[PDB]
């Protein structure tokens, strides 16, 4: 009786259930782990928190509505914030993690509409003023809020125009990246595993992100006759596998 | 000193010659590889992969609407879309699919073309989508799609449909760059009986469509795209 | 290896063409699994898609210039094109830039191939042949100030010396500092509020600087360098989505505005062929 | 035979010969087999 | 191996010289079947006439020219000869022509020789050596548009860099969509009332562009591109009669209208020596 | 390094020899064979089979 | 020995020494013996 | 080859980091005699500074 | 005498190569060598000799 | 393969792959122990 549709995570002190699921995405079909030594460089043993970092924390709600164009999120900086993770982070010199994101977005059979939820490894915006102008560290570092995608240009922020991906590629092709849709009439969450990719064993967690999750609709929401035209969506997201390492002062970033 | 004789060709620079030269980094010693996830080995591992087709292209800039193919409830008989199979042009020109076939000259192999449905769950639909191999006309009417290569799809649960066009062909290549000799035949969608909303709903539904390749597939002879171009070089 | 299998009439509880793409999976149907086929061979191994052969060939990566003439009397040489210099990238020529940018970690070695051709524009008489010099300044090298500096000596710095009309041809190992070269950075270089964001912060590979031996002649002498690169021992992970608009810039992903739509509008309806 | 000591200085590497789509067509956790039902 | 056995006087019921050519067949007669021979030994295998040797030697295929000069206010490069192109094609000079058309199919690998050589006809000074770009550039790719376009970089699509004076060679697999190229067709790409007929719409191979890489020097430098093409691991089926009246264009069997008979005429009777 | 030294015809392009030359196209996989009937390897095959002779040429 | 990678690059090919003018000269469907009378 | 052992806390009468400098030596000291140390390889043989190498072009 | 194609980059003098030559002085002699305290066999030998830092740059 | 008789004209000489720093880092006449005290 078990079903491709119901699922259950629990990770430290925290558990989602979902009744009506569609499978779950592992990125590169590889599940997060830790950095073995043979691969490893910096000299120092790192630090593990363990269930203390490795637990879901719910980002604040989005409210998708006929006009939305989608939503951005980066990856470590969405956490940022959160209880120890975040602590952990702003105090080490460089951290390595893999994630569980969990989207959701409940709604009838009456209602229609199409999520697409994507993972970029190494999502580099574009400016919208074109040439070699860059984009300023705060504009890529929105923090819990993310990006949204029908805000509008803002001086030193990046373009956000979605049939290019914020970057010069077309959003029909973001398929090509893990992702997982919700289409109301049969998905109600999206679960994407995130192994961490990188070109170095581990990083700075503040100078880099090295994801983006996206929530962008495809096909516009559209509600039963008079009722109200908006369904919120949620993002949860749980670090795992995560080791700090070079720990210290404790990191002062721009804003 | 041993005798030799040069050849014609002697001294030519190849670009696509394959041969040793000396390292100007005489011992040097790279950062040794770590694991990343990923890997990719041949194009024709990420060709299978589907992407989205703007199908809907008749729009006048480029809009997310264009992946959206509409469906009417209460319409009976009638036509969904039309396209051609000019993969190298066309609908499938800036899918991936279309962007790396652009790479070679000639193509052969199976295409995989499937919908997904994404009305209220509550709606029904059968839909008959249709192949028409070189040699006829794009069908004028489903009577005349029907006689093809074709699939009615019951709408239900299970939301997407997998449609094939299996290769139909004398020659056994085609060339990416459209051409008529070599050309593929024609896609046609109709509604097999029709959509039927739910009370209390209203509307255009829409059916997202994508294109991957078979496993099938053989892509050779490669070249330039006529996707990329530039003026003058790019600075810092 | 079957192609095709041969495969009758079916009449089945067994779906394999009914998928969900909500999932994220592409199943792999095939032409067998909805039409009755026959068997039929491939015949053929894919060596030619093979990342290696892609990425594999020479591409134009960079033309220069430079002059010989007399430097007497010119305060910059630099300036003066009597040497000039290049700042190592292989992003600034964009054919080879969109096949690389289709990963997002490459790792190679490279093979250089440098043409130098001269032209002789004002009307002249009997041209001594040039050798030309290419010297490898990695970051942290004393950068070269005439075109005949104590630099040029390079006595630790690989250098080529080779006639204009030749070519030179010699091969450097993988140079990156980390496991690969990011094709992409979502990053800085630290967090500041004002620094550059992209890979140009990464991709700090110093630069490349040519120069002609000879002393001037009566006449002047244009030579113009092609820069030509090969990958050799290729690697590559994560495909990304192709490049769909015009590039601006050597190491950022901007795209210029009004731009043009890129995917082309039918002449006809939804429903047209 | 190569004529030089580095490695660097070899020609083109030969086909992978590799070739694995599923970590890009397939990337479920849960394995789906084609024929049975996508969401059970 | 015997040219001929010996035979001597024959009285027979057996005749094997009467025969009925109405069946097809050329029967195997032998001057031992009326004559009376002597042994004698061929000495000779037929090695010179095999098929290999017949199509392997180069044979020119095309002739063209370009020019290095001064492009400032030039609106058309292509239309000055600035660089030029060649729609690849074996059948435009027709010695070679003849040859292949002794055959209906014919499969083979390509091996090219570009011999450039250059002509100053306006009297000039000193000439510095030109290099050639040969690209090939198949159907579906930008084609170029200026002797200095983005085309050139040609990061996917083979070229070769040689000097004028020298020449270039390089081989080229069987590049036929095919299992042989045809060397006739009766057909057309479709059964449209006005379309083509003949092969022109089957030898659809792309063409070859040329152009100088060098920049202007005082003077103009013609260049004349002279393309050899010899077959290598050679395959015919169908032999077919020899073309007896001229050529008149690529890829259609026509000839020429009021052409001249093409049998000599005797200088006397039947009856004549 | 080792020495060696040029002969008399270096360079030369004699259209009638026959050696190796790098492929344009590496790593291009041909169309398969298919069966044709009708192959023909040497000319004396053919001039073996009998055709038509103009005596007549008094026209 | 080949130097090059593809078989394309190789020299010429070798003497077919096949040699069977029949296909030509005598595709007639019952056999026919020289000396024996043509038609029967 | 490793480049680092892995090493744990210490509290020892036995101190590798307090030398005398004064005798004409540079003791062996590593990053594990002060500090948590996890093992790494070091991937990497020295070939580029040999005399032979460094003199030679 | 046996057929060559020379490759690009053929003449160049790349200060990196390392090659043979033909000695200038055929059959020379070279002096014995005797022993000499201290050879140095790597960079990585000495610089693991420590140095005295002038850390008081304010002057 | 040389193809010069005189050893001067062969190429470089290959990785010493020596390396004891200790003539230049511990040149003391008695023994020390890391770890023990240097004075005692
Ligand atoms: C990504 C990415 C990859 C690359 C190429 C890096 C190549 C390493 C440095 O390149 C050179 C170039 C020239 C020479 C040289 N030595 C003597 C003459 O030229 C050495 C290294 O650039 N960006
Ligand atoms: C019949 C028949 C047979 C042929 C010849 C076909 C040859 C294939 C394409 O030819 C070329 C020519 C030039 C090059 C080339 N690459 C780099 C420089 O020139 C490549 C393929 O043409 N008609």
């Amino acid at each position: 009786g078990y079903s491709d549709r119901v699922q259950q995570i629990t990770l430290g002190n925290s558990t989602i259930t979902t009744q009506e699921a569609a499978n779950a995405v592992v990125c590169y079909a590889e599940w997060p782990e830790y950095l073995p030594d043979v691969d490893a460089s910096d000299v120092n043993k790192t630090s593990k928190p363990d269930t203390s970092v490795c637990r879901f924390y719910t980002l604040d709600s989005k409210t998708w509505t006929t006009g939305s164009k989608g939503w951005c999120w980066k990856l470590p900086d969405a956490l940022k914030d959160m209880g120890v993770f975040g602590q952990n982070m702003f105090f080490h010199s460089l951290g390595r993690s893999g994630y569980t994101v969990h989207v959701q977005c409940n709604a009838t059979k009456f209602h229609s509409g199409c999520l697409l939820v994507v993972v970029i490894p190494e999502h580099q915006l574009a400016s919208h003023e074109g040439g070699n102008v860059s984009v300023k560290y705060t504009f890529t570092h929105p923090g819990e809020r993310g990006i949204d995608l029908s805000s509008a240009n803002e001086v030193g922020g990046p373009v956000k125009d979605v049939l290019y991906n914020m970057n010069g590629t077309l959003l029909g092709n973001l398929l090509i990246f893990p992702h997982q849709f919700i289409n109301l009439r049969t998905n109600n969450t999206a679960t994407i595993v995130i192994p961490y990719i990188n070109s170095v064993p581990i990083d700075s967690m503040t100078r880099h992100n090295n994801v983006s999750l996206m929530v962008i609709p495809i096909a516009p929401l559209t509600v039963p006759t008079g009722a109200t035209p908006s369904l919120p969506i949620t993002v949860t997201i749980a670090p795992m596998c995560t080791e700090f390492s070079g720990i210290r002062s404790k990191s002062i970033v721009p804003q | 000193g041993l005798p030799t004789t040069t050849l014609p060709g002697s001294g030519q620079f190849l670009t696509t010659d394959d041969r040793q030269s000396p390292s100007a980094l005489p011992n040097y010693e790279p950062t040794p590889r770590i694991h990343i996830p990923g890997k990719v080995h041949n194009l024709l591992e990420i060709i299978q992969v589907d992407t989205l087709i703007p199908m809907n292209n008749t729009h006048t800039k480029d809009e997310v609407n264009s992946y959206l193919i509409p469906l009417n409830a209460n319409r009976q008989n009638e036509q969904v879309f039309g396209t051609n199979l000019f993969i190298g042009d066309g609908v499938f020109k800036t899918t991936l699919l279309g962007e790396i076939v652009q790479y070679y000259t000639h193509w052969s192999g199976s295409l995989r073309f499937s919908l997904m449905y994404t009305g209220p769950a509550l709606s029904s639909a059968k839909l008959i989508l249709a192949y028409t191999p070189p040699g006829a006309r794009g069908p004028q009417d489903r009577r005349e799609a029907m006689l093809g290569t074709h699939v009615v799809w019951d709408i239900g649960l299970q939301s997407t449909i997998v449609m094939t066009i299996p290769w139909t062909s004398g020659v056994q290549f085609r060339y990416t760059d459209p051409d008529t000799y070599t050309s593929a035949g024609f896609l046609s969608c109709w509604y097999q009986t029709s959509l039927i909303l739910p009370p209390e709903t209203t509307g255009q539904v829409y059916l997202l469509s994508f294109i991957s390749a078979c496993p099938d597939f053989k892509l050779r002879l490669m070249k330039d795209t006529q996707t990329i171009s530039q003026t003058v070089a790019l600075t810092e | 290896t079957v192609a095709s299998i041969s495969s009758g009439p079916k009449h089945t509880q067994k779906v394999p063409i009914l998928t969900a793409n909500e999932t994220g999976a592409t199943m792999p149907v095939l032409p067998s699994d909805s039409i009755e086929t026959r068997t039929t061979y491939m015949h053929f191994n894919g060596s030619e898609t093979d990342v290696e052969c892609f990425l594999g060939r020479a591409a134009c990566v960079h033309v220069t210039e430079i002059q010989n003439k007399d430097a007497t009397g010119i305060d910059n040489h630099r300036e003066a094109k009597l040497f000039n210099d290049w700042k190592i990238s292989l992003s600034s020529l964009v054919q080879l830039r969109k096949k690389l940018e289709l990963f997002t970690y490459v790792r190679f070695d490279s093979e250089y191939t440098i043409l130098a051709t001269a032209s002789q524009p004002d009307s002249a008489n009997y041209s001594s042949n040039l050798v030309v010099q290419a010297m490898y300044v990695p970051p942290g090298a004393p950068n070269p100030k005439e075109w005949d500096d104590y630099t040029w000596q390079s006595a630790s710095n690989p250098s080529v010396f080779f006639k204009v009309g030749d070519t030179s041809r010699f091969s450097v190992p993988y140079v990156g500092l980390a496991s690969a070269y990011n094709c992409f950075y979502d990053g800085y270089s630290h967090d500041d509020a004002e620094t550059q964001y992209g890979i140009t912060v990464l991709n700090h590979m110093g630069s490349m600087a040519f120069r002609i031996v000879n002393e001037h002649d009566e006449h002047k002498t244009l030579v113009k360098i092609r820069v030509y690169h090969r990958a050799k021992h290729v690697e590559a992970w994560i495909p990304r989505a192709p490049r769909a608009l015009p590039y601006t810039s050597i190491g950022r992903t901007n795209y210029p505005k009004n731009t043009e739509p890129v995917i082309k509008k039918r002449k006809g309806d939804i429903k047209s062929y | 035979i190569n004529y030089y000591k580095d490695a660097a200085s070899t020609s083109s590497a030969g086909q992978s010969l590799s070739m694995d789509p599923s970590k890009f067509t397939e990337p479920v956790k849960d394995l789906m087999l084609k024929g049975a039902p996508a969401l059970n």
